[PDB]
RNA sequence: GGUGCAUUAGCUAGUUGGUAGGGUAAUGGCCUACCAAGGCAACGAUGCAUAGCCGACCUGAGAGGGUGAUCGGCCACACUGGGACUGAGACACGGCCCAGACUCCUACGGGAGGCAGCAGUAGGGAAUCUUCCGCAAUGGACGAAAGUCUGACGGAGCAACGCCGCGUGUAUGAAGAAGGUUUUCGGAUCGUAAAGUACUGUUGUUAGAGAAGAACAAGGAUAAGAGUAACUGCUUGUCCCUUGACGGUAUCUAACCAGAAAGCCACGGCUAACUACGUGCCAGCAGCCGCGGUAAUACGUAGGUGGCAAGCGUUGUCCGGAUUUAUUGGGCGUAAAGCGCGCGCAGGCGGUCUUUUAAGUCUGAUGUGAAAGCCCCCGGCUUAACCGGGGAGGGUCAUUGGAAACUGGAAGACUGGAGUGCAGAAGAGGAGAGUGGAAUUCCACGUGUAGCGGUGAAAUGCGUAGAUAUGUGGAGGAACACCAGUGGCGAAGGCGACUCUCUGGUCUGUAACUGACGCUGAGGCGCGAAAGCGUGGGGAGCAAACAGGAUUAGAUACCCUGGUAGUCCACGCCGUAAACGAUGAGUGCUAAGUGUUAGGGGGUUUCCGCCCCUUAGUGCUGCAGCUAACGCAUUAAGCACUCCGCCUGGGGA
RNA sequence: UCCCGGGCCUUGUACACACCGCCCGUCACACCACGAGAGUUUGUAACACCCGAAGUCGGUAGGGUAACCGGAGCCAGCCGCCGAAGGUGGGACAGAUAAUUGGGGUGAAGUCGUAACAAGGUAGCCGUAUCGGAAGGUGCGGCUGGAUCACCUCCU
RNA sequence: UAAGGAACUCGGCAAAAUGACCCCGUAACUUCGGGAGAAGGGGUGCUCUAUUAGGGUGCAAGCCCGAGAGAGCCGCAGUGAAUAGGCCCAGGCGACUGUUUAGCAAAAACACAGGUCUCUGCAAAACCGUAAGGUGACGUAUAGGGGCUGACGCCUGCCCGGU
């Protein structure tokens, strides 16, 4: 059965990148909103829209490629799996690809990236690595 | 395996095996029981001196000894160098080292430490074979 | 919070709790009488084995792995067992009593002992030091104080055992001394190293000067205080005097001497460094690959070279390389590795939204994590080692204050998961009872004459007691011709003649209903081809064992003629297979092309038929992706998450 | 069509010194480790009874006795519980040893056959039953990890 | 009957030893019932607390039954007499309980439950009798007669020339 809806978000984007698909849509959730919204802030995804329906709504994401078809996202990874959750202190927040990537952290002040977390001295659950 | 599987029974590593069992064993005469202490050399009195032939394709005649160690274990040693002076009922010092050609020989007799004397007319590599400066 | 074994499953009876009392510095089954039958354990009790614990040490990029000697903290022990006295403190290392083993003295009645204190002796061992000098400094016990005691402690002695420092000489000097070693005999190398000239004394030898470690205490004068009727006396301050085992030690300056001071291992590759002679699978070498059989860069010796140097090699033990137990950081189609399959307790994991809580999570303050050690910054020893001062780090730690995104708890809400309802469909799914037709065998009777059967060839065998063939009838048992199809059904094994009875599951359509009711699942419980086992039947064909005939050098085989258990049925066991897709179960995503099974929708058409779309199965071909390759590829061996099983060189096995 | 030598293509291979290849098992000899064995012998931790020193505690005390008011109290002696060592008994566990025996491993040259690798000369393998000097043969069910020999079906 | 304790003897033959009740504890092996009273140990008398605590009987009077304890007392000895299992280790034979030579042999012999072969379709075969008449049987192949083997477990091989 479905045991990790966040992992599906991470892997659906990865599966669409390989075949250069220009868009995708998937069932919506509150936590997926920030993750999808965060990616738009650093240009990892070209756009995002919400569709309201009966069950839970629907979200579609517009993937982004450079001129002459280079991927903008070269990898997505899930860290804190349901089988082994991980937590990071204020000084333990990593730097994905030596600052050229980002990490999504679910702090007590909201879901925000690794760079912003070290500016507020808070920790939380590390959710994903995007580079 | 999965983390839960890896918690119910953790990972057990392999155990190495020593190649010189007799060197790392002791004896207590009061209790007649072997004690477990490591040791770089052991001494004993040899009970038989002779030769056998190595495995194929070598064809020489290798000079060995049969020593009874101080802790009461009967082992087979090997005399290096050209010519020796060993006889039955002689006290010698053995040390670790296996010879490949010989099937059962697992130890080396050190030369120049006890009743066994150094090699005659050795000019170089003299620290081995126990020959003093000429 | 820190160890191995499940090839160690139960353990316990003052044990578990209660009531009254005793005892202790103090609570308490600590002890006693009564009452009840409890307590612990698969989150590993009990038992066996091993072990003092920690700060720390070695290694490692780190996470970890191994260790617990020296220095510091705690514990236990004092020849082996037991007991108590004295005391603030002991069940007491150089105290007592009893028992035991051992040594010694006895006048035979009896007595005396305990180095795991500092030295030292014997023994064991591959292996570890002097039967030294002082209380001068520090700290102890007693004393009012000098002072006494202190094998604590300061020093000295032995051992290259380790770390650190630098001495065995510097500069100039030949196309190049002699002599080794090689040479296609000209030369090359040792070698600027010799020899020569000039210079230095760290070290050496001799002789002269000679520290710090010393603060003291006590004793003598004073001064000021508290207390005094007054002193003596007490507290603080300043002057005078006094004490060194090391030891004439460290350290300076005076002179003479290149003179007394370099070894160890390797040179085929890994791995820096190659030529001669001797030997001839011999002697021998070796960590692995492997070298040696009359031209060995690998054996032995020389010359030369290369690594280090007061050293250098070998052995033993630990970590690394080893991702070779993989949390960081591996895997299971064919290399080791998916249980034969299901039903499921415990456990692990879990769709969407709102409010609240604050266990997990993040953050601030306080207390603490000793000293020494690693690390950072300064300073002293002529430098270093070494020694001081300050700091840092080190915790799933305790008290307390915050945050609410995520996991958890509580209260509600929803329908994409799951299940029920309603309308259809297909199927060798299972158990029981009965029936059918071909064909083989046997039996009875007509017809009929000499062979039949069998093989690569034959023979055994059957037949004139009349076979084989043929026509008619009877008895009995087992399997179900065509249909039949990478077709169907089932969890797997497996299920194929027909009818009826009793039963399980699945697919499609609808959106009425409940509202997360789910997935996996160690132990447990069931099913499970064939052969095999027990009891009672049945027995037509087939056929292990067995018999005969051939083949063959032999033929305990293949081939031929016969043939018993078995194969069949009822009940009860057994529990295995190349039980295989050599591929665990659940879920989602990711080009297409084309057959086929069971359904649904739409367009053409009167139907039929053709086409398109869609759900669940079943085959083939192929992109991205994966793979060591073969190959897999929407029925993944691709991309991901959850749970279970299993693997860590071969043989032994 | 066969026998010999050779040339191309394809198929299978456990062969590469290349089929004059490779390789399995019994038997004879020698050595090594392990299990069983009528027995023998060392050791560990307990348990149940018998006996029970020292000692603390409890009871008496007829013998001895300065402090306190002959009295009290105290002490010796005796008695009771608990109790180390010792003795007896049946079990548990661990090691060593033993006539003989069972499979296993090593040894280039010994004897017997040739089971597997090619269609290995009867395709091989898996479970099971029986038989045979030995590799192994045969029956029943299963697999392809089979080149094979014929009509049909799907893909290119 | 001192000391010894099988040295006697074909052989521990005979004798000696254990012996009741209550409590603790108990091995190999096993057909799971056993072995087992395994083995090996401990306690018993009298007085007081005491017509006990508590039970049976009765309407009550009363009568009967009698565990645990404590304190004591006496003997060399407390089921103080008589009566009352000795036990263990290993092997052969027979599975077991049973039967046998009145008057020499009680056993390893016979029997047995079980196995197998064979005969018998009923006026059955088999047996007694010259026959009638009977047993078998007021039975009917899951029944009846005869031969051999003898619980149970694993098995039962080759030969049909001779009789
Ligand atoms: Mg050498
Ligand atoms: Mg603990
Ligand atoms: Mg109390
Ligand atoms: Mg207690
Ligand atoms: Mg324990
Ligand atoms: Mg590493
Ligand atoms: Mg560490
Ligand atoms: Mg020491
Ligand atoms: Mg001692
Ligand atoms: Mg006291
Ligand atoms: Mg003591
Ligand atoms: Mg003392
Ligand atoms: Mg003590
Ligand atoms: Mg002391
Ligand atoms: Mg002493
Ligand atoms: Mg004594
Ligand atoms: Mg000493
Ligand atoms: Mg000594
Ligand atoms: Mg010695
Ligand atoms: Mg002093
Ligand atoms: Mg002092
Ligand atoms: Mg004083
Ligand atoms: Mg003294
Ligand atoms: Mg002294
Ligand atoms: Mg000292
Ligand atoms: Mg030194
Ligand atoms: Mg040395
Ligand atoms: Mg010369
Ligand atoms: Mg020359
Ligand atoms: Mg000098
Ligand atoms: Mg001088
Ligand atoms: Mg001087
Ligand atoms: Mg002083
Ligand atoms: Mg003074
Ligand atoms: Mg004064
Ligand atoms: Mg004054
Ligand atoms: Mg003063
Ligand atoms: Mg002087
Ligand atoms: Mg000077
Ligand atoms: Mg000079
Ligand atoms: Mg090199
Ligand atoms: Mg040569
Ligand atoms: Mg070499
Ligand atoms: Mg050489
Ligand atoms: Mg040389
Ligand atoms: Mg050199
Ligand atoms: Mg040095
Ligand atoms: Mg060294
Ligand atoms: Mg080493
Ligand atoms: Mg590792
Ligand atoms: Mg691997
Ligand atoms: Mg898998
Ligand atoms: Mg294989
Ligand atoms: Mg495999
Ligand atoms: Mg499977
Ligand atoms: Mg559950
Ligand atoms: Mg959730
Ligand atoms: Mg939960
Ligand atoms: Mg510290
Ligand atoms: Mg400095
Ligand atoms: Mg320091
Ligand atoms: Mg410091
Ligand atoms: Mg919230
Ligand atoms: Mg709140
Ligand atoms: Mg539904
Ligand atoms: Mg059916
Ligand atoms: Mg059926
Ligand atoms: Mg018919
Ligand atoms: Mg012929
Ligand atoms: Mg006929
Ligand atoms: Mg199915
Ligand atoms: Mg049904
Ligand atoms: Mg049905
Ligand atoms: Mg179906
Ligand atoms: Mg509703
Ligand atoms: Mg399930
Ligand atoms: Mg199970
Ligand atoms: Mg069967
Ligand atoms: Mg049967
Ligand atoms: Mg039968
Ligand atoms: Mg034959
Ligand atoms: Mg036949
Ligand atoms: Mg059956
Ligand atoms: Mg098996
Ligand atoms: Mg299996
Ligand atoms: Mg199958
Ligand atoms: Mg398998
Ligand atoms: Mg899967
Ligand atoms: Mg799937
Ligand atoms: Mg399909
Ligand atoms: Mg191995
Ligand atoms: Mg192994
Ligand atoms: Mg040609
Ligand atoms: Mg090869
Ligand atoms: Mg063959
Ligand atoms: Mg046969
Ligand atoms: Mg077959
Ligand atoms: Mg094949
Ligand atoms: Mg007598
Ligand atoms: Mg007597
Ligand atoms: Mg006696
Ligand atoms: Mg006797
Ligand atoms: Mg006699
Ligand atoms: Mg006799
Ligand atoms: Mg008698
Ligand atoms: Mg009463
Ligand atoms: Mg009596
Ligand atoms: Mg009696
Ligand atoms: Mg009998
Ligand atoms: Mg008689
Ligand atoms: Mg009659
Ligand atoms: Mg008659
Ligand atoms: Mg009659
Ligand atoms: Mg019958
Ligand atoms: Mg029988
Ligand atoms: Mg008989
Ligand atoms: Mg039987
Ligand atoms: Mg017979
Ligand atoms: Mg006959
Ligand atoms: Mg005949």
């Amino acid at each position: 059965v479905m045991t990790d809806p966040i992992a599906d978000f991470l892997t659906r984007i990865r599966n669409a990148n390989m075949v250069k698909h220009d868009k995708l849509e998937l069932p919506a959730s509150k936590i997926k909103k920030e993750i999808a919204e965060i990616l738009k802030r650093e240009g990892f995804i070209r756009d995002v829209e919400y569709i309201e329906d009966d069950n839970a709504g629907t979200i579609r994401v517009f993937l982004k490629y450079g001129a002459t078809g280079e991927r903008v996202i070269t990898g997505l990874k899930r860290i804190s799996k349901p089988g082994l959750r991980v937590y990071a202190k204020s000084t333990e927040v990593p730097k994905v690809l030596n600052g050229l990537g980002i990490a999504i952290v679910s702090t007590s002040q909201g879901v925000l990236t690794d760079k912003e977390a070290r500016a507020k001295q808070v920790g939380g659950e590390v959710l994903a690595y995007v580079w | 395996p999965t983390i839960n599987q890896l918690v119910r029974k953790p990972r057990q590593s392999k155990i190495k095996k020593s190649t010189s069992p007799a060197l790392n064993k002791g004896l207590n005469s009061f209790k007649r029981e072997l004690t477990d202490v490591n040791s770089p050399q052991k001494r004993g009195v040899c009970t038989r001196v002779g030769t056998m032939t190595p495995k194929k394709p070598n064809s020489a005649l290798r000079k060995y000894a049969r020593v009874r160690l101080s802790n009461g274990i009967e082992v087979t040693a090997y005399i290096p160098g050209i010519g020796h002076n060993l006889q039955e009922h002689s006290v010698v010092l053995i040390r670790g080292g296996r010879v490949k050609d010989l099937p059962g020989v697992r130890y080396h007799i050190v030369r120049g430490a006890l009743d066994t004397a150094g090699v005659e007319n050795r000019g170089q590599s003299r620290s081995k074979y126990g020959t003093k400066k000429p």
